[PDB]
């Protein structure tokens, strides 16, 4: 009995270990299913999907070259400067 | 095939079952060693009685009685030394797993948050997709067939 | 009981013994400082 | 009233006991302040509403 | 409050413990900034839409 009671105790300790290991196994597999590192297919798949969908939207309305962006600003710079130059000079 | 975003929420919901399973499974662990800890306490206390018997033996010059009482305690002491070391061995098991667990929720809660951010991104992208297709259906530029079709009409 | 006892403790992870002595120690400083000022106030 | 007549020891427990109430006081005092903004902000919202 | 009265040792653990929270703070602080552009860019898109 002295041996059996000890043996009966160890399994309960060890039964926990397999339960802990059992729980310690499912955590990693699910992490690899979708990973923040994007190595997992799902995270990159959907993220790339956004990029796949993102690119097509831009082309349908071909964005004007950066020239007008600076020019529309520049002419705005000339416009705002000319307006404020006249306005500030109007009430300098 | 099922939409990946539909599964997303389901996968996290399944995790807590293991977490609570570990919660109860881990709790079952704690009751083991402390129960043995109490069992050890009785044995050492019982051994102390044989020491209380051993110390009371030589009192009045009866040294012989202490020999058996102390000798008997050795069997309990033999259990004590064997049992004392055994308790120490498994403490690292609870220690290491506890450090693992605390980090595990720390990671999971963060992961659970990112999907909500990212679930928005697909929703924003989902909404950001239907806007362009309808625009090409009929366009003020007349490149779309309908606008020019009816206008030419 | 031990099986049920252990799970209760974890749900509210008890603060490390550091605050127990520190909350006492700062209380010791607080009580000593208060009584030091109070006893000195009406020494 | 403890140290009065030289009984300093009694004050130790009375003051020590007050710390528990003071512990509640500090915890409760801050809690009251936190929710005052809640009534303050909503009142400003309502009057405008 | 640790070094107060010359107990420098206690501050070591308290400050050391804060580093773990600070480690979260630095990691969490940067994360908040990253997603602000997401709401910023989409808002500009929407208003035009």
């Amino acid at each position: 009995e002295r041996k059996y009671l000890e043996l009966k105790s160890q399994k309960n300790l060890y039964l926990a270990r397999l339960k802990s290991a059992i729980a310690a196994q499912k955590i990693e597999e699910i992490a690899g299913n979708l990973d923040n590192a994007s190595a997992s297919s799902l995270f990159e798949r959907i993220e790339t999907k956004i990029l796949e969908l993102e690119a097509e939207r831009e082309l349908l309305n071909p964005p004007p070259s950066p020239l007008d962006k600076k020019f529309e600003q520049w002419e705005e710079q000339q416009a705002v400067e000319a307006t404020l130059a006249a306005m500030k000079a109007r009430r300098s | 095939q099922e939409a990946p975003e539909d599964l997303l929420e389901r996968l996290l919901g399944e995790m807590e079952l293991e977490l609570i399973e570990l919660r109860r499974a881990l709790a079952q662990t704690i009751a083991t060693f402390k129960s043995t800890e109490r069992q050890r306490d009785a044995q050492q206390l019982i051994a102390q009685r044989w020491y209380e018997k051993a110390q009371a033996a030589l009192d009045r010059g009866n040294e012989q009685l202490a020999r058996e009482a102390l000798g008997q305690r050795q069997s309990y002491q033999s259990h004590t030394e064997a049992l004392g070391k055994s308790l120490g061995e498994q403490r690292a098991l609870v220690e290491q797993v506890r450090g693992q667990l605390q980090k595990l929720e720390r990671k999971y809660l963060e992961l659970k948050s990112q999907k909500n951010l990212y679930l928005a991104r697909l929703k924003s992208a989902i909404a950001a997709q239907k806007i362009e297709e309808i625009a090409g259906n009929l366009d003020n530029a007349s490149a779309s067939s309908l606008f020019e079709r009816i206008e030419t009409k």
